[PDB]
RNA sequence: CCGGCGCGCG
């Protein structure tokens, strides 16, 4: 039945502007 | 919801999967929204309406109605046997 | 697809002496269970605190407390009590002691590996019988062979006085031995394969020569079939001869304690000594505690009662096996007597407050507190206790949803259980519905029924998707249905599409009906008391000609010179015309058969609207 | 389950099967065809205990 | 291998007789002969690209002829009627005859493994690989000493 | 269809000539010659035989007389 | 969990009060404990183990 | 909170 078969980048580098 | 069980089982090779993948995604969402089941929401409930739903089929969210005829708070149906 | 493979297996073996030492490091060396005044656990008795575990957990024998390792006066370890259900002792046997199954239950096994005849070895372990020559891996002087039943009258006196005693005894129990003890050193010097090779050649001969020239043959083959078994494996032939006793925890036997008491009653006394009886009488008290009643006469108690052993309560109907395991007892379960409920649909049942309120007692607590309408566990029980109005209402509100399953006694077959959705109703009763009492087998003149409720989300969806009745419309037996209208139902529709009354039960004399347009002014007529419900009628048809009558052709044409012809049938007119295509259908029938049409009719379609 | 055994005959002895034991239809007819080693069996009813 | 194999069924390609070999030869070597035969059982009742291969007659076998305890004989001896069965789409190399004479060897039938001796000695290395370079107790060896024995 | 064996799927043509014949009896003569060329062949592989090894074949020639075999014995 | 398994009869009580999804025992019941100590009366020893399907340990359940 | 004996219900 039922139990059958068992059931960072690109952050502190963006662009300075 | 007899019907809409019927219907979910015609797409079904086996049903024990069925049930198996039913109990599983109401058990996702207990985990996830654990308040919001258990009084007028089932979570199985909510399963079967959102399979029947995408389908297509609107339903009403988990199958869940009330009575608009009970006369105030505090009242409850008495079921003539 | 690949099988999700589960490989998990459990093997029973015999002991060892050693797996005994080291399941009780811990022996109990006195038979006393507790004390007489104070009742409290005894020291190295059957029920020691230091050998087995706390009584009260986190406490020693003196008194001492500790959070939840050794005590220092008592030497009571700091645990659980739940340790006193699974820490084994031991009894350390002075004497050897065989195992009674592999002794004296037939086809031996001690009789057949070491190939002599079962009585001998009951002589050997039971009488005062000494055995000749019990091991071969040493040498010897002497020409005794078999087990000479009198005593050898030079070995009693001339032998042990030429021989001394002290280096006599060293080499005593090399040539002649007795009991349990030669049994144990014969099993231990055997060598398997000479027993294999040495049982196939006497095979070979015994077949190229008829009762027991074949008898002797099987105990061949299952002599060299038993022989090779124990090479495979870990077991060894010599624990099938017990030198410790394994003690059963004291918190499975809150009989049993009487039978280890005499085994310590017996042991200490052949230790006091150290004689041939008090050896004979501890095998007895282990036989007696491990198997009785495989000895002839069982040993019983001063109320002239059988004992009761290891062996006993393992098997049998009442055993471990098919008592315990094979079916248990459980919680959130309840219980009434069961009434007809004609109104509930097919889904559903219905339950008593009691009932109800007991099984779902958690959830209601979880809908109490939910709602903030208590402050904590005691208080939502204590409201719950006292039957408060605002129970009721989230009791109702949680049951909706949740499946529950019936169960009426004699289970025959897999529909002896089936799942509902509860519903509240007024009384002590549980209200069930009409058409699944075949499948219980239920009738309602004092009929009671189990409850059950799933509790996770799994059993609960197994209970919706797979138990629930109106998905189990056929038996398994053979395919057909199983929730079929009977009895009341059966003669009601009986009688509605029992048609007119025919022929002479009609007319008293040999002759030589009102039209309705619709089903529903045949109906409306009837109401009215305008026709009775089997008086006939035409019914104008409007659909395909799908009447089930008789295969036969008109009783009478009425041909009209206009081209018009009406065809009049047993059960049914048509009007057909050359000129035209038209063709009418008047159906000659009752109310009756109209209400069944129009009830299964209404039926299909009112379910079809409503999805 | 009744008619699934058969009986290694008494006088049928080798390493692989032993004379009076009770092994299954399919592997006695494998093994049958596979081994020549006095491979003899007769097929016996079992009764459901 | 196995979660891989799993996550590739997962994603829609079923297994094939390639990968269910390629599991064998790490389940054949693990002392415990019953996860080849579940590996085998799997493989022998399902679809058509699932089936058996010499290769994975030869990984079963040699799971159950170098078992820890008990005796696996009548095992092999079925392995091997199943293979003589699957004719039609197997037949044995080199390794299968090796395998066949190690296990009728070691359990003393001695008549067979010289059948499937004289079946490997039209392979080339032949008893070079029933050697084993020494390791499982030398199979050759205790061949001819099995032909010794018995005055054959 | 279904008659078949290991033998006739196999291809093993070889299995009919070890199969249906009479046995040859056991003679000294056999039992000698068998014995030469054994030890000559395990020589011929690295194997050496023992000193027992040989006086026991030896003995065998003596048993039943067969000179002819004496001459090539002792030298190998 | 509704007949005896202790641990798993608490867990059941708690997970039900809070309403937050109840897991699989995975133990063995007291009535299979006490089944193997009654064995262990008898010599005879009675061991669970579990065969992992990806390394092939052999693991032995507590009982 | 253990077993026997007797009486019942379906
Ligand atoms: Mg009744």
């Amino acid at each position: 039945g039922t139990g059958f078969n068992k059931g960072d980048i690109l952050f502190y580098h963006r662009e300075f502007c | 919801m007899t019907m809409d069980i019927e219907r979910l089982l015609l797409s079904e090779d086996n049903r024990f999967e069925f049930v198996n993948s039913v109990a599983a995604e109401a058990t996702e969402y207990v985990e996830k929204n654990r308040d919001e089941y258990g009084g007028t929401k089932k979570a199985i409930f909510h399963v079967l309406s959102n399979r029947v739903n995408d389908l297509g089929f609107d339903r009403p969210e988990a199958y869940a109605e009330s009575d608009p005829y009970k006369p105030g708070p505090g009242y409850l149906k008495e079921y003539y046997t | 697809m690949i099988d999700r493979y589960k490989h998990q297996q459990l093997r029973i073996g015999l002991v060892s002496p050693q797996q005994i030492s080291a399941w009780a490091t811990g022996e109990v060396t006195k038979p006393y269970t507790f004390h007489y005044k104070t009742n409290k656990p005894e020291k190295d008795g059957l029920f020691c605190e230091r050998i087995f575990g706390p009584i009260k957990s986190g406490i020693c024998a003196c008194g001492n407390y500790r959070v939840i390792k050794f005590c220092e006066q008592c030497g009571v370890e700091f645990v659980d009590s739940r340790i006193r259900r699974y820490q084994m002792g031991y009894i350390k046997l002075t004497c050897p002691v065989t195992h009674v199954w592999y002794l004296k239950r037939l086809p031996s096994y001690i009789a057949n590996l070491l190939d002599k005849p079962l009585k001998e070895l009951e002589g050997l372990v039971y009488c005062d019988f000494s055995f000749a020559r019990p091991i071969t891996k040493k040498p010897t002087f002497l020409r005794l062979r078999g087990s000479f039943e009198y005593e050898i009258q030079s070995w009693k006196y001339s032998i042990p006085l030429f021989f001394t005693t002290q280096g006599f005894e060293i080499f005593r129990n090399r040539e002649i031995s007795t009991g349990a003890g030669a049994i144990r050193e014969q099993l231990a010097d055997l060598d398997l394969r000479i027993i294999i090779e040495n049982s196939l050649v006497e095979w070979k001969q015994l077949g190229e020569e008829d009762r027991k020239i074949v008898r002797r043959k099987d105990f061949l083959v299952r002599r060299m079939e038993l022989a090779k078994h124990f090479i495979r494996t870990n077991i060894e032939p010599e624990w099938m001869v017990l030198c410790l006793l394994p003690v059963l925890p004291p918190e499975l036997r809150p009989d049993i304690n009487e039978l280890y008491r005499r085994v310590i009653y017996r042991n200490n006394t052949l230790t006091d000594l150290l004689v041939m009886c008090q050896e004979k009488l501890v095998q007895e008290a282990v036989d007696t505690l491990l198997d009785n009643g495989i000895r002839g006469q069982p040993m019983r108690d001063g109320h002239n009662k059988v004992y009761k052993s290891f062996s006993d309560v393992i098997e049998g109907k009442e055993g471990r096996f098919r008592e315990t395991l094979l079916g248990k007892r459980v919680d959130y379960s309840g219980r009434s007597v069961i009434v007809v409920g004609p109104s509930l649909s097919l889904h559903r049942c219905g339950l008593p407050r009691e009932i109800a309120i007991e099984l779902f007692q958690t959830f209601v607590i979880r809908g109490l507190i939910r709602q903030h309408l208590a402050s904590n566990i005691g208080v939502a029980k204590s409201q719950i206790r006292e039957k408060k109005p605002i129970v009721w209402e989230i009791l109702q509100e949680v049951m909706q949803g949740h499946p529950v399953l019936l169960n009426r006694a004699p289970t025959l077959h897999r529909l002896g259980i089936q799942s509902f959705q509860p519903i509240l109703v007024e009384g002590r009763t549980i209200c069930l519905h009409p058409l699944v009492c075949k499948g219980f087998n239920a009738d309602f003149d004092g009929d009671q029924m189990a409850v059950h409720v799933p509790l996770s989300l799994e059993a609960q969806a197994e209970a919706r998707l797979l138990m629930f009745s109106h998905m189990n419309l056929l038996s398994p037996a053979i395919g057909d249905p199983i929730s079929v209208p009977t009895q009341d139902m059966l003669i009601g529709l009986y009688v509605l599409t029992s048609g007119t009354r025919r022929g002479i039960c009609a007319n008293r004399y040999n002759p030589c009906e009102p039209f309705f347009c619709n089903s529903y002014d045949a109906i409306g007529a009837y109401r009215q008391k305008r026709i009775n419900l089997d008086s006939p009628l035409w019914l104008r048809w409007q659909l395909d000609q799908r009447v089930i009558a008789s295969k036969e052709v008109p009783i009478e044409v009425h041909y009209e010179s206009f081209g018009n012809y009406h065809e009049i049938y047993a059960h049914y007119l048509i009007v057909r015309s050359v000129k035209k295509e038209t063709l009418y259908i008047y159906i000659r029938t009752t109310v009756g058969h109209i209400s069944f049409y129009r009830e299964i009719e209404e039926a299909i379609q009112g379910f079809s609207q409503a999805c | 389950q009744i008619t699934s055994k058969v009986l290694v005959s008494e006088e049928g002895m080798s390493n692989v099967f032993l004379p009076g034991e009770l092994i299954g239809l399919l592997r006695a007819e494998r093994t049958g065809r596979a081994l020549e080693e006095a491979i003899c069996y007769r097929a016996v009813l079992l009764g459901i205990t | 291998a196995l979660d891989i194999s799993y996550e590739m069924e997962a994603a829609g390609r079923f297994a094939t007789t390639f990968h269910f070999n390629c599991l064998l030869s790490v389940q054949a070597t693990c002392g415990i002969p019953e996860v080849a035969y579940a590996t085998f059982e799997n493989m022998e009742y399902g679809e058509d690209f699932m089936k058996p291969d010499t290769e994975t007659y030869n990984w079963v076998i040699q799971a159950y002829t170098r078992a820890d305890s008990y005796d696996r004989v009548q095992d092999v001896a079925e392995l091997l009627g199943m293979m003589v069965e699957d004719y039609k789409r197997v037949q044995p190399n080199v390794k299968t005859h090796a395998l066949l004479v190690e296990c009728f060897t070691k359990y003393c039938v001695v008549k067979e493994a010289i059948r499937h001796f004289r079946a490997l000695k039209n392979f080339e290395g032949g008893t070079k690989v029933l050697h084993n370079a020494g390791n499982f107790e030398d199979p050759l060896s205790l061949y001819l000493r099995a032909l010794c024995r018995e005055g054959r | 269809s279904d008659m078949y064996t290991i033998a006739d799927v196999w291809g093993w043509t070889w299995e009919k000539d070890f199969k249906n014949k009479t046995p040859r009896r056991w003679s000294q003569e056999w039992e000698v010659e068998l014995a030469i060329v054994l030890m000559a062949k395990v020589i011929e592989l690295g194997g050496v035989p023992t000193i027992g090894d040989c006086a026991v074949i030896l003995r065998a020639a003596i048993r039943a007389p067969m000179p002819s075999s004496f001459l090539k014995i002792l030298q190998t | 969990y509704k007949s005896d398994h202790i641990r798993a009869r608490q867990e059941v009580l708690g997970t039900t009060i809070i309403g937050g999804t109840i897991p699989k025992p995975e133990d063995a019941p007291e009535s299979f404990r006490l089944l193997v100590r009654e064995l262990r009366s008898l010599a005879l020893e009675l061991n669970h183990f579990l065969v992992s399907e990806k390394n092939f340990q052999i693991n032995r359940k507590e009982v």
